[PDB]
């Protein structure tokens, strides 16, 4: 997210979170916001908005 | 310096003088080399994501 | 020789534990198990993850 084309990547399709996911693999939070899959998607689906509104 | 950045060309109307962008702060010719080069951190992680991509 | 070496103990009384290779010096210590002030005049700090575990 360092990059202002972030958030054209995030705007342009779906690919941008698997981007950050390959970036974000490590991503500790995300097997702590794992168990709860509806939670890990209303999570992922905020962030996008946040980052495209 | 904000003062070192003068300009103008006589063309058309007369000796048009202009400045750079310098309104916000001081001018930092070099702020820091370390933002561009990619630390090892940064180098460490793009060769575990970038190399299993590749493979 | 001595005099060119150099030792760095761990135990309850000595927390930090200090590297010196080749490069530049270095000196780690743990996350969760009483960590020292932190200074961190740069933005360095190698967060080395558990390779099972996975946490700080």
């Amino acid at each position: 997210f360092i990059t202002y084309r972030s958030k054209k990547l995030i705007q342009e399709s779906d690919q941008h979170l698997k981007d950050v996911e390959k970036i974000l693999q490590n991503d500790k939070r995300y097997l702590v916001l794992d168990c709860v899959p509806e939670e890990r998607r209303k999570l992922i689906v905020a962030y996008v908005d946040d980052l495209d509104r | 310096p904000q003062s070192d950045l003068r300009w103008s060309k006589q063309t058309d109307v007369g000796i048009t003088h202009f400045r750079s962008g310098m309104s916000h702060e001081e001018d930092q010719l070099i702020p820091n080399l370390y933002r561009y080069i990619q630390p090892w951190e940064s180098e460490f992680i793009d060769s575990q994501r970038v190399w299993a991509e590749y493979a | 020789q001595w005099e060119n070496s150099f030792v760095s103990v761990y135990s309850k009384d000595n927390p930090n534990l200090l590297f010196n290779m080749c490069g530049f010096e270095c000196r780690i210590l743990p996350k969760c198990r009483t960590s020292y002030e932190e200074f961190t005049h740069k933005d360095g700090v190698w967060n080395l993850q558990n390779e099972v575990t996975k946490e700080r």
